[PDB]
């Protein structure tokens, strides 16, 4: 079985 | 009108009362406590809301003597104006800059 | 004894991205209580301008008369509120409107396919003209005074480019509007705020001395302009608190777990203030700071 | 007003905290009330004098 | 890459365009299809189907 | 192919003990949410209106749509304002003249009621020719009833998951609880 | 039906839909960089427009006042 | 007079009623245990006979 | 829990203490002041947890 | 003036008499067509 292959936010005023 | 007084749990003496406050929530209700719990004269003070879908305000205020709660509620809301009032000229000094 | 004066001089701001449409300034040495209370004055009694009261003079698109109506209310106008008056409500419909208590938009677009139109073309405004209608088709035939009043200050839509419908040959809508003042707690189509709300600032309390590399991933799990790392001694430090989002990332490391507490500052409110175009963030901060005043003093003046 | 009286003295719920099956009650709070109580009972639990009045006062009213 | 995808130009191009040749998810006419089949077959079999038969 | 058919909406749900209004299965909506269309499903209701009901193949009927030259109430041009049948673009109240024919066996004109419960906009009003070639006057009309629904309190919501509830009441967004990043929430559940 | 006003947060996203389109496939891109560039951060905003099915097209096409 | 939609099962030991009403509840903590919430709805419709005194 | 002279000195309250439960402190408060007084500690408690939530929410989360 | 065709969809008008026949179709079906009238709103 193989898993489940993967993939390859800022505060307020930044 | 907008603010009405409880007679049903007043004292006597006027020491101790509850006002009733139409069209207010919260946002009145928090700020107000605080501002009324930081005069030291009154021993109990709080907000009460009867049902959120009503727009009722219920405040109770009870000194520790000497004061008229009615005197400590109008004393809160001057020291309210000047608080909301401090921080127009505070903010507005630094729009300048 | 707390008082007027110590407030005064203990409290703060520190505006830091001002923008005509964003604010992020900073409240320091305020209570939450009325940090709240100004964020819920801004979001819901700020007054602004939007669109009700639609009359439909005719209407055969494929959406309804109902979303049409409700979608064009939910439209973000220019015209500051303090240039508008309140309706009484309780008054016959042509006593309830006049010159200085609202505006009047007209939309009545037609739509029909263009002949001219490239072979194997599916672009709707190639094969029609008219095919989308915007809010820039929103015009703002004014009435009696109006016209002096506005002649600097034309409603627009703070934002022309949505798509209030997409219409067809031999397809037409032809409506009139009415926007008065909103009070935000009626309805959300009342909100010159997208939103006001505010975060405390974070505060990191590093106990252990973090050093060496264990410090470099230390680093790593915080935002990158949070954490700084001492050159002199290699050692892990806070650069900037504001810079960090509550993300308790550490707290998923066992080693870290015990040498630092993330704690956060009680008085140091990080107002964040984006808006529509009605109004600037700044000038529905005064507004809202003004209503809060003028709130006290009514409930001073009224008697018992 | 007969059938008034019968209500508020003799259906009234409060008159009914009990169940005559055995005797066990029937009437309380369930489940999120059930957990704020294990939350604020504890001893992790502490108010400041602000705190603590608000709570009295909201829960109580007594001008009610 | 991606284990799915929202496909949102495919979805527009095909709600702007229906296709003129075979349909797009064929799963659907072959989850349909014991009812066409057997009405089908109701006529359409060696021998007049199964009516004639009948 | 089931995108074609796309139902239900993406919410920022919280899984939140915080109003105390939802404790075995309600659930409370963002008021300014619903108040942006959170949701609107609307009704689409028709109904078959004719006269031949009682009608016979050899007995044509006396009355047929339309009226005129009696002393029928006014005010019925409000919605039931045409020479055959009312506007396409109405609000029908409870009561309200969906229809008028003009009959001879009384020898004046009779309207048909909305004898409903909500009020609803008409959205299409078709007519309907017989399939034989009884041209007559066409005493066969099939309308069509806009109905909005908005969603109240107590309408039933649900996840994909079973974890069916109510709408238990639309919180104020103010009173809403709020994140760092500004959002509110705009659905419940305990 | 573009949704005018994100339902949570209340940012007006009705006139980037055309916008998040001519994005989306003029310029080669995914649908993160294509919110980032469109200038939506949280979620909320980003909810009605990463997914809306536009069923005006399909929807529309069924006219009543034009010969098929 | 029959075996279970008999008049007595159905308009003797059991009738239909005036001045009722029926819905869906929804609850609420913030009103006293005693107490139920009626719309206003009701309360323009349902109507108590009481003499002036 | 371990009352003395109305007031809680140990434990914590829980559904057995309260809510719909035999010999719990509500069932006691009922036994000595009539159904009355307990019906409105009931409506008390439901107040008082319902303002306490709003302060403080409770929440379950995959964490958990 | 009323009543479009439906099948070919071309505006019409009424005699009290055939009703169903569209001159350019003669399908048995028409449907109505909005017109211009006021129509009062609310846009919440
Ligand atoms: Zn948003
Ligand atoms: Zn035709």
């Amino acid at each position: 079985r193989k898993d489940v292959p993967k993939v390859e936010h800022f505060a307020t005023g930044y | 009108e907008k603010i009405k007084l409880l007679t049903q749990a007043t004292s006597e003496d006027g020491t101790s009362a509850s006002f009733q406050i139409v069209e207010e929530d919260h946002t009145l209700g928090n700020a107000l406590r605080y501002v009324i719990m930081k005069n030291p004269d009154v021993e109990f003070c709080g907000y009460s809301i009867p049902h959120p879908s009503e727009n009722l305000l219920n405040i109770r205020i009870q000194t520790y003597g000497e004061t008229t709660a009615v005197d400590a509620l109008q004393k809160g809301l001057k020291d309210l104006m000047d608080l909301c009032d401090v921080v127009e000229s505070k903010f507005t000094e630094k729009i300048k800059s | 004894e707390w008082n007027v004066e110590k407030f005064k001089k203990d409290f703060e701001v520190n505006i830091s991205s001002l923008d005509a449409r964003e604010a992020n300034f900073d409240l320091i040495n305020i209570d939450t209580s009325i940090a709240n209370a100004f964020r819920r004055i801004m979001i819901s009694e700020v007054p602004s301008v939007a669109a009700e009261y639609v009359y439909f003079f005719n209407n055969t698109s494929v959406i309804q008369d109902e979303v049409l109506a409700h979608r064009i209310g939910l439209v973000p106008l220019k015209v500051d509120p303090d240039m508008l008056t309140w309706v009484d409500s309780n008054l016959p419909d042509d006593e309830k409107f006049t010159d200085e208590n609202t505006i009047v938009l007209s939309l009545n677009v037609k739509c029909t396919r263009n002949p001219d139109a490239p072979k194997g073309s599916t672009d709707p405004k190639e094969l029609y003209n008219n095919a989308h209608v915007y809010a820039r088709d929103l015009k703002f035939e004014p009435q009696g005074r109006q016209s002096t009043t506005f002649a600097d200050c034309p409603v627009v839509p703070a934002d022309p480019d949505i798509l209030l419908a997409k219409l067809r040959p031999g397809q037409e809508i032809s409506l009139k509007a009415h926007c008065i003042l909103g009070i935000g707690g009626d309805h959300a189509k009342f909100s010159p705020v997208s939103t006001a709300s505010y975060r405390l600032l974070p505060q990191i309390n590093i106990l252990q001395p973090i050093k060496g590399e264990s410090a470099r991933r230390f680093q790593k799990c915080f935002p990158p302009g949070v954490i700084g790392i001492d050159e002199g001694s290699d050692e892990a430090y806070v650069k900037d608190a504001r810079k960090d989002t509550v993300s308790r990332e550490v707290l998923r490391y066992e080693e870290f777990a015990d040498k630092v507490k993330l704690g956060r500052v009680r008085n140091h409110f990080i107002f964040n203030v984006e808006s529509a175009g009605a109004m600037t963030p700044e000038e529905i901060f005064f507004k809202s700071v003004r209503i809060l005043k003028n709130k006290a003093e009514y409930l001073k003046n009224c008697p018992i | 007003e007969n059938a008034r009286a019968e209500a508020l003295n003799l259906a009234n719920t409060d008159s009914q905290y009990l169940t005559p099956t055995s005797g066990s009650p029937v009437r309380g709070l369930i489940q999120d009330h059930i957990s704020a109580g294990v939350w604020l009972t504890s001893k992790d639990s502490f108010f400041t004098r602000e705190q603590y009045q608000q709570y009295i006062y909201g829960c109580i009213r007594p001008e009610d | 890459a991606r284990t799915a995808d929202f496909r949102t130009l495919e979805r527009e191009s095909r709600f702007i365009n229906p296709p003129k040749d075979k349909s797009a998810f064929p799963l659907l006419q072959e989850a349909v299809q014991p009812h066409i089949g057997s009405f089908n077959a109701l006529t359409e079999g060696p021998d007049g189907g199964l009516l004639n038969l009948g | 192919g089931m995108d074609n058919f796309p139902n239900g909406f993406n919410a920022v749900v919280a899984v939140i003990s915080y109003t105390g209004y939802d404790m075995d299965d309600a659930m409370i909506i963002n008021k300014s949410a619903d108040e942006r269309g959170f949701g609107y499903g609307t009704m689409y209701k028709t109904e078959k209106v004719d006269l031949a009901l009682n009608r016979n193949r050899g007995d044509p009927i006396t009355q047929h749509f339309g009226f005129g030259n009696d002393e029928w109430p006014k005010e019925w041009l409000e919605k039931l304002d045409e020479d055959g049948l009312p506007y396409i673009g109405t609000y029908v109240e409870e009561g309200d003249p969906i229809c008028a024919y003009f009959d001879d066996t009384l020898n004046k004109t009779k309207i048909k009621t909305y004898h409903s419960s909500e009020p609803a906009y008409i959205e299409e009003v078709n007519l309907i020719g017989d399939e034989s070639n009884k041209f007559q006057e066409l005493q066969t009309v099939s309308i069509k009833y806009r109905i909005r629904r908005t969603p109240q309190i107590g309408d039933k919501f649900s996840s994909r998951h079973g974890q069916k509830g109510v709408c238990s009441r639309k919180w104020p967004t103010i009173d809403m609880p709020f994140s760092e990043t500004g959002i509110q929430p705009d659905i419940i559940i305990n | 039906i573009v949704p005018v006003r994100c339902f949570s947060c209340g940012k007006v996203v009705g006139d980037k839909w055309e916008s998040y389109l001519n994005l989306l496939q003029e310029d080669e891109l995914d649908e993160g960089t294509a919110l980032s560039r469109l200038g939506l951060k949280r979620y909320c905003c980003r909810r009605m427009i990463l997914t809306h099915v536009d069923l005006i097209e399909k929807f529309l096409r069924y006219n009543p006042l034009e010969k098929r | 007079l029959e075996k279970k939609e008999g008049l007595f099962r159905k308009h003797m030991m059991g009738k239909r009623v005036n001045y009722a009403a029926r819905s869906v509840i929804s609850p609420d903590p913030n009103i006293e245990t005693n107490e139920i919430g009626v719309p206003p709805v009701f309360a323009v419709k349902l109507t108590y006979p009481e003499p002036v005194t | 829990v371990l009352f003395k002279d109305g007031a809680l000195l140990c434990g914590i309250l829980d559904k057995s203490q309260y809510g719909a439960s035999k010999y719990g402190i509500v069932h006691s408060l009922h036994e000595v002041y009539g159904p009355e007084v307990a019906a409105k500690v009931l409506s008390v408690l439901g107040r008082l947890f319902t303002n306490y939530i709003t302060a403080t929410a409770f929440t379950c989360g995959m964490d958990d | 003036l009323k009543y479009i065709c439906a099948e070919c969809s071309s505006k019409l008008s009424l005699s009290r008499t055939d009703a169903v026949r569209c001159k350019d179709c003669g399908h048995r079906i028409l449907l109505k067509a909005r017109t211009k009238r006021l129509v009062q709103f609310e846009a919440r």
